């Protein structure tokens, strides 16, 4: 009980995301006459998530010719908004009174390949925040993270731990 | 005396730290 | 990372199945994975189908995880397909429970 | 079960099969004399009519593989598709023989392979385009795919295509099945015609007309309205539309599409959620 | 441990004379008996040691670019052989010990 | 007098001259070069290279994809697919985009860290008496005495 003792006694000792079909009996009945070889009413996919991946019914490639600046340039012989920065009223100008219509059809395509980059920069991010939604509902996790246990359950196992003798 | 000196088994793959760790879990 | 939602028992024989590893049985079960003689049939590639299917048995192993799957799934001819998967089902470590 | 009255049981089977048996010694025998792979497209389509299954299945297969008994891996993929065991008036011998006609008629890649290898190959760029259904999904893209160059991997090129529009995995191993299928189905067409693959000298009407034109320096471009059929839709169809396309020498004007009967699976992207349940239940009510 | 609970759970139930050890319901045991038989007369005429070895016991643990890889080793600074071997070594004949 | 931005090339790769063809890509992409085959000129594989590389430098935060190439350069897909995968080893394209923003594969995702119990069979342990004593024996008697 003297603190001496009592510093060492404790010391020596220290003791809406997928698209399958959700009815849960047309699912059942479709493989029951499956299994037969029959169709049914009802129509089922297989399950996905939902997105669709749209383009070109988006951005195109830009039309920075005139109906007719070919021909005639053939005649006379010739930060960012989306992916590109806006460039200054003044600097920008001086930079196409240089270029050639030899170029205009390299820039249209070169700022087309911008376009279409971040358009599926984007497309891919929100692609794979939704999988990574769809695989937690797929294995019983809820997001983000009488009924009677299956041997297949968390905790329900059969082989109960052994304990060695001297526990 | 002749005392065991257990603290000096400190082989690279263990540490002296280590078996301090280890003796002192194992008593916890 | 998903935690684990499930009881997952492979039988004692099984011991030696370790993941990022490759043990002596399945290199002597499956020598066409080992023998260089076909470049589209390397290691690397037996361990990417090997670790696919465990995968996706131990996400919910009260199915039986088909042939036809692992065949969609990923892309490779069904004769090689079909005998990793009777041979990793062979083993236990795949449709156990 | 072990606590039990001390019988003998060979082999408790999981599900309803037996375990396959190796040989382990044709094994050796095959995997030592394992010179080359050529893989084969496999297509399978039946209907309710002169049919009863449906089995719209696609997969590759090695032509060079004598392990595998093609019956009993048909077999398996009935059971698979959890078909009871009345699947023999459904024959087995109906899809095992559609398999082995499948395969005889391979004629391989040919003397772009057999005889000469031009690094680099030819000028035989061919107008791939596919049309793929996966759940309620379509993928329907074109491209250009040389069709005279060795080294031109489909399987290398699919995961590179769904790494970058994120697909789930069907269209992994659909998209290098649909290059597997029509640079095949120009081979064949090309080797019945005689062409004698190293000297090119096309010389025909309905070929030379399906390939494409030497890529100039000018044409190092494509015009814009031409670039919006060079470019991957992936469509999204509604049950009208999937009830639609739910029944309707090689012909090369009618490239077919790839709709799949969908597996059995719970995990999986592509197949239905029948059978056995993620949470793991009984339900013994009173 | 699973090598010798087999053995002896294969003996007492082959000496009983009352439970029946049929091949054709399966005929794969009879391999892997004489395919262990087969490894243990192997390595008991050099005087191997198995079932407790010091080594790993594990094998290899981890196109168009293997030249590229080849000249990346000189770049930074700035083809594999095929295999051979058999299911079964010599029957124990034809061995350097055994004459 | 124009705009512009910050490229970071990594050390090993300076070589590169947006002009000039290098005498690795001559031995690392030999289908270009065979002086043979006129659709595939070493004159027109510039035309693709100051095509990526000068489309990815406009903005190298965004992963500069192959579906984006084919869609315009109206080549081989599988010669793009090549070059695109040598432009991305030595880092020109596709370098200052971030990490975990990079296309990955849709697959199961790892179970590696999960916990496996064993079925063992019946004799495999032993059967076990004697409980050992943890606790030291006690000397006081013969100490004592």
């Amino acid at each position: 009980l003297s603190t001496n003792l009592i510093s060492k006694i404790s010391l020596l000792r220290p003791s809406p995301i997928v698209t399958e079909q959700p009815s849960a009996e047309i699912r059942e009945a479709y493989i029951e006459n499956f299994a037969k070889g029959e169709h049914i009413s009802a129509i089922v996919p297989g399950q996905s998530i939902s997105g669709t991946l749209e383009l070109s019914a988006q951005f195109r490639v830009p039309r920075y010719h005139s109906k007719n600046s070919f021909q005639q340039a053939l005649q006379m012989k010739a930060q960012y908004y989306r992916g590109l920065p806006l460039y200054e009223k003044n600097t920008l100008l001086e930079r196409l009174k240089q270029l050639t219509p030899n170029e205009i059809k390299e820039l249209e395509h070169l700022h087309d390949a911008v376009f279409v980059n971040t358009g599926l920069q984007n497309v891919r991010k929100v692609r794979t925040k939704k999988w990574k939604k769809y695989w937690q509902y797929k294995a019983g996790i809820p997001i983000g993270l009488k009924r009677v246990p299956n041997p297949n359950f968390l905790g329900n196992c059969n082989i109960k731990d052994f304990k060695p003798p001297y526990i | 005396l002749k005392k065991v000196k257990i603290l000096e088994q400190i082989d690279e793959n263990w540490s002296k730290e280590d078996l301090q760790k280890l003796l002192k879990g194992i008593q916890e | 990372e998903i935690p684990q939602a499930h009881e997952i028992v492979i039988p004692s024989y099984s011991k030696w199945f370790n993941l990022e590893k490759i043990h002596s049985i399945e290199v002597q079960s499956l020598p066409e994975f080992f023998t260089n003689r076909i470049p589209s049939k390397t290691p690397e590639v037996y361990m990417r189908y090997r670790n696919f299917m465990v995968n996706s048995y131990r996400l919910n192993p009260n199915e039986y995880f088909s042939v036809t799957t692992a065949r969609r799934n990923v892309s490779g001819d069904a004769a090689a397909l079909f005998r990793l998967h009777k041979f990793l089902t062979k083993w236990g470590l795949i449709n156990y429970q | 079960i072990t606590n039990t009255t001390t019988r003998v049981i060979p082999q408790v089977e999981v599900g309803n099969r037996k375990h396959y048996l190796e040989d382990k010694l044709k094994v050796y025998k095959q995997a030592m004399n394992e010179t080359s792979e050529q893989l084969v497209p496999i297509r399978l389509e039946f209907d309710q009519d002169r049919d009863r299954f449906f089995l719209r299945d696609t997969l590759l297969w090695n032509k060079n593989d004598k392990l595998i008994k093609i019956e009993d891996f048909v077999d398996d993929m009935l059971r698979d598709y959890r078909f009871e065991d009345a699947t023999r008036e459904q024959h087995i011998d109906t899809i095992c023989q559609s398999i082995q006609e499948q395969i005889q008629e391979f004629q391989g890649n040919p003397y772009i392979e057999l005889n000469q290898d031009r690094l680099g190959g030819d000028d035989l760029r061919i107008r791939i385009k596919l049309d793929i259904v996966v759940g309620q999904n379509q993928l329907i893209d074109q491209f250009e795919w040389d069709i005279s160059n060795s080294d031109n991997c489909p399987e290398e090129f699919a995961e590179s295509m769904c790494q970058e529009l994120e697909l789930p995995g069907e269209f992994v191993t659909a998209i290098a099945h649909s290059i597997r299928e029509q640079v095949h189905m120009y081979h064949k067409s090309l080797a019945l015609l005689g062409y004698n693959f190293d000297g090119s000298a096309i010389e025909d009407d309905d070929i030379r007309s399906r390939m494409l034109p030497t890529i100039t320096l000018d044409d190092v471009y494509r015009p814009a309205a031409e670039s919006k059929i060079f470019t991957p839709n992936l469509l999204q169809i509604s049950a009208a539309e999937l009830e639609r396309l739910d029944k309707d020498l090689p012909d090369i004007a009618d490239i077919p599409r790839t709709f799949r009967t969908p597996v059995p699976s719970t995990l999986m992207p592509g197949g239905v959620d029948v059978g056995p349940s993620v949470e793991s239940y009984e339900l013994r009510n009173t | 441990g699973e090598i010798n609970t087999a053995l002896n759970t294969l003996l007492v139930t082959s000496a009983d004379s009352n439970l029946k050890i049929s091949l054709v319901k399966y005929p794969e045991l009879l391999d892997s008996l004489a395919i262990l038989g087969m490894n243990l007369l192997s390595n008991l005429s050099q005087n191997v040691v198995p079932y407790h070895r010091n080594t790993s016991d594990y094998y290899y643990e981890d196109q168009h670019d293997k030249m590229v890889d080849k000249i990346f080793e000189k770049v930074n600074n700035n083809s594999p052989a095929v295999k051979q071997w058999d299911l079964l070594p010599e029957p124990i004949r034809f061995l350097p010990n055994q004459f | 007098i124009p705009q512009a931005h910050e490229i970071v090339i990594p050390s090993y790769s300076k070589w590169f001259n947006l002009e000039k063809i290098h005498s690795i890509e001559v031995q690392s992409l030999p289908e270009f070069f065979t002086n043979r085959i006129p659709s595939k000129t070493p004159e027109v594989y510039m035309r693709y290279r100051n095509f990526m590389v000068n489309s990815y430098r406009l903005n190298p935060n965004e992963y500069f994809s192959v579906t984006t190439a084919r869609r315009n350069v109206s080549g081989d897909a599988a010669a793009l697919f090549r070059l695109h995968k040598f432009l991305t080893k030595w880092g020109l394209i596709n370098y200052q985009v971030d990490s975990k923003l990079l296309p990955k594969n849709i697959e199961p995702p790892l179970t590696s860290q999960y916990s496996t119990r064993h079925d063992a069979p019946r004799g495999l342990f032993p059967f076990e008496s004697y409980k050992p004593s943890v606790q030291l024996p006690d000397m006081a008697k013969l100490k004592k005495m």
